[PDB]
């Protein structure tokens, strides 16, 4: 029996309706699947569309029988072409409390100033100082990962934490929102090197060619979010041919 | 003159009422951090101010005085006829503007059912089934979407 | 899925077996009851279907 | 490689709403529905 | 139209061919310096200069705030830009999600060491003489570079790292061995700028006078 | 407060239920014209009024025309208006349609749900009633987090920058009695009360019609009110009478 | 009986101001729509 | 001449797992419906045309539908005439199932 | 038939251009669009060549001028040039100005796409020809029109590039032979369409990269469509039309108007020209329902068909010339239900023989004859093209005579 009631329901939409209907998005069509238990599982993003919490609430189901009615339900009341509210045209399905906290913690950055160093970095010392540059060379600095996936891989090994800063090479145009700004310190060797250090990125130009040395100071959280969005787009595009 | 003059006056009064009402409605929502586009306000406001009331001493033969014909209804015929049209204005409320509807079925299912049905039956009113509530009442298909 | 006396049976029939569900013609029994107790007060309520191609009145029976 | 902006700040509540609106206008309501599913999973994980 | 001053941008009613000049693109101006013939575009005869609003035919000599060379000097062209990344509105699908344009605001010109060649195996920049082309207020100024190297006047020019600083004002020359790391410079200003904010925030407490610890 | 909101939704929909987009351009030339350079509307209420609307008459810049008739106003087009200082923009609103029983696609504008011209046969009367009825309960939901404490008006106070010694000229101020019953000093001009905070000389800016509550050579603590800024009263709009 | 905020915002005077353009570009005195009332058919004929 | 030819064209790897979750979530149908509706002026007319075509499909070959969901059939037919393989009726299989029913989360 | 360079597909592909079953070639001609694989008959249409709006120029067709991919900046002193241009007469001038502007503004797409466009040595348009090359043409009305059209652009070159010429306006056309290249490109590759951008339906003259490469054939199999929502121009394969594995896919340039004096003006020359013929007069009249009956040509002038299911391959002598000269000739019909009088003295023979006398083997001027065809000399890309036009007009007249005498021979089976 269940093989039949797993076979006639695939492709037959059902209208879910919240009993205290308030707005237009209180009734929505969905593609049901058979779950084990006695409760209806609902997507969290559409919950604010239903204004539904989970302290105990009831949802009524309806089945469209007519072929025209099924076409209406599938092609007009699905929560992928009703993503905007009709009030002013603002998103109705946005990451709410828990997802919002996750994304905020992901994109929170490192510790900027005195919260990352106990003593001032002016501190003329630790130069490995002598008359020549032939001394101990540790220079822990920050990792110099090739690209995103190298950074994620190095994060998986627990080599670095989520908010530990790192340098990432950039092979694109300028994306990070900057402003009038100012380069803090641009070093210039006697030979053309154009060592520029901005607030959050470093540019090594020259006097001949190949201005490709763009390096970004970042953390693995921002890389993870950008990779998530980018691969979601490039996967939806190729999945849908 | 009289034909030009009150066409001008009624049009001015309706315009000023609309401008005042839109801002008065929107201020309450903007003072509480509520964002709604002006389309939804204006759609209701137009129905609030769209009908004139034929004032007294405007008998003629087409518009009996006391009638509540529409704004276009009056301003198109005033440009053609020459009697004492003599309407003034109505800023009908959200309740009264729905009782003076083109379909008696919709009004009868809103308020004052007995009075609406009695008046419609005595007059012999005809509903042409152009709205959405009347077609739902009869079980027929609504003419939307 | 409501008042129709003759249409619930036919959807049951065309849903046990399979066919294209036909749109109904007569009004649900709610409208019939409505016209019934508006008749008890000495009032009429008549439907009409004036044709767009012949102007012939097609008054429904209720 | 898409046409996106590399965020380097805190994406608070009002920034998420702005980002969804811009992704909707640039890609549509069919691409955004998949983004929201992915962001929901990534947000719940972290 | 010599290399005189002082603070007057005298206008010129004569159009001058720019195929023999130097096209120096800036934000709010466009300075012009004559280009004597040379195999690799490496001479700057200053003498006559003309500054115009961006892409405009109306010419005018700039403001000179320091003496300029009267000979042929082989120098290098630099820039000082920000790369504004403002995000424009989206009207139609596939509209760009970000913008980008350089905002060059200072064009330093560093003389070669005794005007050597570009490919000869003696290439050294002469960091003593550097000329600044501003954009906010059209004017050319000579830099005031400083040398902390103990060798002083007699030294090896094959590597003397030059440090520029806030808004193209400070200028120092240091031995190339003691070059600061990229992270140290960033961490330096972050530490200094956030220690003032913490002290400013804590100043309003009643116990600020009797305190310690930063 | 949820029953009254529900009742208002019933009446809002009742007025507009027959309003359906039945046709394209109805052939009207009267268009409501707005003036953005009056500097009256802030650039958040002005912007939300022009987006979606369709133009009624061409917009020029002398010789150059930047927006014609039957051209809806987008996002980037509004920025092209305030920046270029255009004084007259005429738009087609529901007020300008040639009918009261229905509406036009162009006399309505962009649909707020799918970013395009409103499609034929849309129950815009139903949408208008719901979208101005739902919010009605934020006038409740927004109150469904508090009780006894609400949002209203306040007053302005000036606190000491730090520990020190208030110094100023006591001659330019005129004795008074505060509404709390304390002696104070009205100042009708801009004073410069200085505080000798050991190494610092914090200058405090006192605008006129202020209520200096401190005397000369008086020691003050870090954060402590030393002067009211303007006026007083129960920090609200208009007067009542209570026993 | 009402808090007269008044706050005159977008009102207009009680005079004959703005004759040709009634309220911005709202209603120009036509004098071409309605001579035909007496010209297309008979009103000026008598 | 413009040096961005391949920096904007490098293939994003690791996409194989972000190709499947689209296919059981109904993402392919959702992203195909909008592309079919990308040229239609009035969506209601498009929906009515789809419904009428599905009704004709049910009438002509009755004894096949009940599983195939003829609306999915007509959608696949319309999407299959311009490339876009889109298997028949968007039918889903169970390649690895020595059992009758999945748990479905 | 070699494919184009890889850079051709890219640069535009990076800007959201998708081509599914085509591959542009590189061999010396108009680049050309030839397909791959087989499509088989379909129902409605197969979409191809997804071209966005951002890669266009699309000047409006009526006042005021608007450019939806905004090229002209605010206050730029080139909108005054366009706004001073005479409307409804020369749409190829302001379009040429837009094309010239989209060569020196920024890294615009047309700055890179210019290389693939034909150069001055290339191209066939007569606006780039010379005096004696225009004289090498068996036509005087066309000669007069093209001599005037080579002017009216010299005139609209000294009115806006005369020794004042702000450097923005200058450096775009330093001499009046690259402006001729832009004008010829605008004439050849402009298409007038309807563009629904938002709530605005407008008619506009537009330039479409990757779509002008679609060659011409009077028997077409491609539609031009404008997707209203996402603002994209698309080519569409005709319903119920089989497509081979590399054959030509063509979209017609002009239909319902021809005469080979305006098509030739817009590039190359006519080959079959199914809508052109020479006025005969000189005789009384020929029959109507026999010219289309011997070849089984379908009537209804606006739509003429051959009905390939005619006979056991009766002939291989149908062309555009036959379908054109089957409706531009005396063609008496009378009551349309006559006895079909087989009076060869009047209804046949001498009358068309009179046409044979009217077309007395090029009797007008006969400046040259059979010797001209295949002179075997290719040069300048505009010479040998006027010669080609002469060849094709002579071929059309000869094949019309041949078809007429075949018809007059076969009236009895």
């Amino acid at each position: 029996v269940w093989k039949i009631l797993q076979e006639v329901m695939q492709g037959h939409p059902v209208l879910l309706n919240r009993a205290p209907t308030l707005h237009r998005l209180g009734i929505q069509a969905f593609q049901p699947i058979l779950v084990e238990g006695r409760a209806i599982c609902l997507h969290p993003l559409v919950c604010k569309g239903f204004n539904a919490d989970f302290d105990g609430d009831q949802m009524a189901v309806h089945v469209p029988l007519s072929l025209e009615a099924q076409a209406e339900a599938r092609l007009l009341m699905f929560s992928h072409m009703n993503l905007l509210s009709p009030a002013i045209g603002d998103p109705i399905s946005v990451p709410t409390q828990d997802m919002l906290i996750g994304l905020y913690i992901l994109t929170s950055g490192n510790r900027r100033g005195i919260c990352a160093n106990r003593y001032n970095p002016w501190n003329h010392k630790t130069y490995q100082n002598e008359r020549i540059d032939d001394t101990n060379y540790k220079s822990m600095k920050e990792p110099f990962f090739c690209n995103f996936y190298d950074a994620i891989g190095a994060y998986r090994q627990k080599r670095i934490h989520l908010d530990s800063p790192l340098w990432l090479r950039w092979q694109l145009d300028q994306r990070i929102i900057a402003s009038k700004e100012a380069p803090i310190e641009v070093h210039y060797e006697s030979l053309g090197t154009y060592h520029e250090i901005y607030a959050h990125y470093l540019i090594i130009r020259s006097v001949k060619k190949e201005i490709i040395d763009i390096y970004i100071r970042t953390t693995v959280g921002h890389i993870s979010l950008y990779r998530e969005i980018e691969e979601a787009i490039q996967g939806f595009y190729q999945a849908c041919s | 003159g009289s034909p030009w003059g009150f066409l001008i006056g009624a049009e001015l009064t309706i315009a000023q009422s609309r401008i005042s009402l839109v801002n008065k409605i929107q201020k309450v929502y903007r003072s509480q951090g509520v964002q709604i586009h002006n389309r939804h306000i204006e759609i209701i406001v137009r129905q609030i101010t769209s009908k004139v009331l034929v004032s007294e001493d405007g008998m003629s033969n087409v518009f009996l005085p006391g009638e509540l014909i529409g704004l276009f209804r009056a301003e198109r015929t005033g440009r053609a006829l020459e009697e004492a049209i003599c309407y003034r204005a109505t800023l009908l409320g959200i309740t009264r503007a729905s009782l003076n509807t083109q379909s008696f079925i919709s009004e009868a299912s809103f308020q004052e059912t007995a009075r609406v049905l009695a008046k419609a039956a005595l007059r012999g009113r005809i509903d042409w089934l152009k709205g959405l509530k009347e077609n739902v009442v009869l079980g027929g298909m609504i003419p939307v979407g | 899925k409501s008042d129709h006396i003759k249409a619930r049976q036919e959807v049951l029939g065309t849903t046990i077996i399979g066919g294209t569900i036909p749109n109904p013609e007569d009004a649900p029994e709610s409208f019939r009851l409505l016209v019934r107790e508006l008749r008890s007060l000495a009032l009429e309520l008549n439907h009409f279907l004036v044709s767009e191609r012949n102007f012939q009145i097609n008054r429904m029976e209720a | 490689r898409a046409n996106l902006v590399f965020h380097n700040k805190a994406i608070d509540g009002t920034a998420m709403k702005r980002l969804i609106s811009r992704l909707i206008d640039h890609f549509g309501m069919a691409y955004t529905s998949h983004i929201l599913d992915q962001l929901k999973t990534l947000g719940f994980q972290q | 139209v010599s290399t005189q001053g002082w603070n007057s941008e005298l206008v010129v009613d004569y159009r001058i061919n720019e195929d023999e000049f130097h096209k120096i693109c800036l934000f709010d101006c466009d300075f012009f310096i004559r280009k004597p013939p040379d195999p690799d575009n490496d001479v700057y005869d200053f003498r006559e200069m003309y500054v115009t609003p961006p892409d405009t035919d109306v010419y005018a000599i700039p403001k000179v705030l320091a003496p300029m060379p009267d000979k042929y000097i082989r120098c290098a062209k630099t820039d000082y830009g920000w790369y504004n990344v403002t995000e424009p509105p989206i009207d139609a699908p596939r509209d760009p999600m970000y913008k980008s344009e350089r905002e060059v605001s200072k064009v330093f010109l560093t003389k070669h060491y005794r005007n050597r060649r570009l490919n000869d195996p003696e290439f050294v920049l002469d960091f003593e003489e550097i000329y600044v082309i501003d954009s906010r207020t059209k004017s050319v100024t000579r830099a005031r570079v400083l040398v902390t190297v103990p060798e002083g006047r007699n030294r090896d020019r094959k590597g003397d790292l030059l440090v520029i600083r806030d808004n193209g004002n400070s200028f120092k020359i240091t031995h190339a061995s003691k070059r600061d790391d990229p992270t140290t410079v960033i961490e330096r200003e972050e530490w200094t700028r956030t220690r003032q904010d913490m002290e400013r925030h804590l100043r309003k407490l009643r116990d600020f006078s009797i305190s310690n610890w930063i | 407060r949820t029953s009254d909101a529900g009742y208002l939704t019933r009446r809002l929909v009742e007025v507009v239920q027959h309003i359906v987009v039945r046709r394209r351009d109805c052939g009207t030339i009267r268009g409501i014209s707005v003036s953005p350079q009056n500097s009256t509307m802030p650039e958040r209420i002005l912007i939300q009024t022009l987006i979606g609307r369709v133009l009624a008459d061409d917009i020029y810049m002398g010789s150059r025309c930047i927006a014609t008739r039957n051209q809806d106003i987008g996002v980037g087009l509004v920025n092209r208006f305030i920046t270029l200082r255009t004084q007259l923009i005429s738009i087609r609103t529901p007020f300008t349609c040639r009918s009261a029983s229905w509406i036009c696609r162009l006399c309505y504008g962009r649909s707020p749900t799918h970013g395009g011209l409103v499609e034929l046969g849309e129950a815009v009367g139903i949408i208008a009633g719901q979208s101005i009825g739902e919010p009605g309960t934020q006038l409740t939901l927004r109150t469904f987090h508090t009780g006894g404490v609400f949002t209203g008006g306040t007053a302005e106070h000036v606190r000491a920058p730090s520990n020190g010694k208030i110094q100023f000229n006591e001659d330019l101020v005129h004795p008074t009695r505060t509404r709390h019953g304390h002696p104070a000093f009205l100042c009708y001009i801009d004073l410069y009360v200085t505080i000798e905070s050991d190494d610092i000389l914090h200058n405090v800016n006192i605008p006129p019609k202020s209520f200096l509550l401190v005397q000369n050579d008086q020691y003050v603590e870090s954060e402590q009110v030393i002067a009211e800024i303007r006026a007083g009263t129960s920090t609200l709009n208009f007067k009542e009478r209570v026993r | 009986r009402a808090a007269e905020n008044d706050d005159d915002d977008d009102w207009f005077p009680l005079d004959l101001y703005e004759a040709f353009e009634e309220m911005r570009k709202r209603n120009i005195f036509d004098v071409e729509n309605m001579y035909t009332l007496a010209d297309a058919w008979g009103w000026t004929w008598e | 001449k413009d040096v961005f030819m391949e920096a904007k064209l490098e293939r994003v790897p690791f996409l194989e797992e972000q190709m499947r979750k689209v296919n059981e979530g109904g993402g392919v149908m959702a992203g195909d419906i909008d592309r079919l509706m990308k040229s239609e002026d009035n969506r209601f007319a498009f929906v009515n045309e789809i419904a009428a075509e599905a009704t004709a499909y049910v009438n002509n070959n009755r004894d096949e539908y009940g599983h195939k969901k003829a609306i999915h059939h007509v959608l696949s037919n319309r999407m299959n005439d311009a490339g876009f393989a889109r298997p028949e009726a968007y039918l889903e299989t169970e390649p690895f199932s020595p059992g009758p029913t999945y748990l479905k989360e | 038939m070699n494919l184009a360079d890889p850079d051709f597909y890219k640069i535009g592909y990076v800007r959201s251009f998708r081509a599914y079953g085509v591959e542009f070639r590189e061999g010396p001609d108009g680049f050309g669009v030839f397909a791959s694989k087989d499509i088989e008959p379909l129902r409605r249409a197969r979409m191809i060549m997804e071209i966005p709006l951002e890669l266009m120029l699309t000047i409006s067709k009526r006042l005021p001028w608007m450019f939806f991919p905004d090229i002209v900046p605010v206050g730029h002193p080139i909108f005054d040039i366009i706004n001073s241009t005479d409307p409804k007469t020369d749409w190829d001038l302001r379009l040429a100005c837009l094309l010239l502007l989209a060569f020196d503004q920024e890294d615009n797409f047309w700055q890179l796409y210019g290389d693939f466009l034909p150069s001055a040595d290339e191209c066939t348009s007569l606006l780039l020809a010379t005096e004696e090359d225009l004289l090498e043409l068996q036509d005087e009305s066309l000669e007069l029109t093209m001599r005037e059209q080579q002017h009216r652009c010299l005139e609209f070159w000294e009115k806006n590039w005369h020794s004042a010429a702000p450097l923005k306006i200058k450096r775009l056309a330093r001499d009046p032979k690259i402006f001729m290249w832009a004008a010829s490109i605008a004439q050849t590759r402009c298409i007038n369409m309807e563009m629904r951008i938002g709530a605005l339906i407008q008619d506009a003259n537009v330039l479409v990269p990757y779509a002008d490469m679609l060659n011409h054939s009077f028997q077409p199999n491609c539609f031009f469509h404008w997707r209203f929502k996402d603002r994209m121009l698309e080519v569409m394969i005709n319903p119920g039309s089989r497509i081979k594995k590399g054959e030509e896919m063509t979209v017609n340039y002009l239909s319902g108007q021809q005469n080979n004096i305006f098509m030739q003006r817009f590039g190359f020359s006519s080959a079959v020209n199914p809508w052109d013929a020479i006025c005969f007069s000189g005789d009384s009249r020929i029959h109507l329902d026999t010219f289309l009956s011997v070849f089984n040509i379908t009537g209804l002038r606006q739509e003429y068909y051959y009905n390939s299911k005619s006979a056991k391959e009766g002939d291989s002598f149908v062309d555009g010339a036959v379908i054109a000269a089957a409706r531009t000739l005396p063609t008496w019909s009378d009551r349309d239900v006559p006895i079909i009088p087989s009076v060869e003295r009047k209804a046949a023979k001498e009358l068309q023989e009179q046409c044979h006398e009217i077309l007395a083997k090029y009797p007008t001027t006969a400046k040259q004859d059979q010797q001209i065809l295949d002179a075997t000399e290719d040069g300048r890309r505009t010479l040998e093209a006027a010669i080609k036009y002469r060849l094709h007009r002579k071929l059309f007249i000869g094949k019309v005579i041949d078809a007429l005498e075949i018809y007059q021979d076969r009236i009895l089976f």
